[PDB]
């Protein structure tokens, strides 16, 4: 009862 | 179906770096989920303390690559991963820190990669909480071990 989630790497 | 420890050591210093509010990204050897087979890696953050929502957290996420056996391979990537950070005490007195994540194929992250790594990562922000690592015998030996379990075909 955690979602994943796409993360962009670059967006740092 | 494939398995991969990524034995992150030396892990006290990455910790006081994050302390100090120096990033930590790290990424795990790519891994093939068999030979023929996909290539993928982990991401790992110690997000920072002034990192907001996420403050403290360890992120983890999983990142599609290019693997010698791509063409050969349907895309895009389907199945099942399952992201565990191992309890490194005896079995009886053991409780890994574990997600399971269903590949969706129509993501960013699991399309066909075109570069070295695709920058789409998929997996979890807030994987778990760096004041949890303390409950438990999650650091041995300075050594945390991260194991990635991807059930494909």
């Amino acid at each position: 009862s955690q979602s994943p989630t796409e993360d962009d790497e670059n967006e740092s | 179906n494939g398995i991969y420890i990524w034995k992150i050591g030396n892990f006290g210093m990455h910790l006081k770096c994050q302390e100090e509010e120096k990033p930590v990204v790290i990424h795990s050897p790519g891994f093939y989920t068999g030979k023929p087979g996909y290539k993928l890696c982990m991401r790992l953050h110690l997000q920072l303390p002034t990192a907001q929502r996420c403050a403290n957290y360890i992120s983890l996420f999983v990142h599609t690559m290019q693997g010698e056996y791509d063409s050969h391979l349907p895309w895009p990537f389907q199945g099942t991963i399952r992201l565990t950070i191992l309890d490194q005490s005896e079995a009886p007195v053991r409780q890994n820190h574990e997600e399971i994540m269903d590949a969706k194929p129509e993501l960013l992250a699991f399309q066909r990669p075109t570069i070295p790594r695709n920058p789409k990562g998929f997996g979890y922000v807030t994987f778990m909480h760096l004041e949890a690592l303390r409950q438990r015998t999650f650091i041995k030996d300075d050594t945390l071990l991260v194991r990635c379990e991807v059930s494909t075909l």
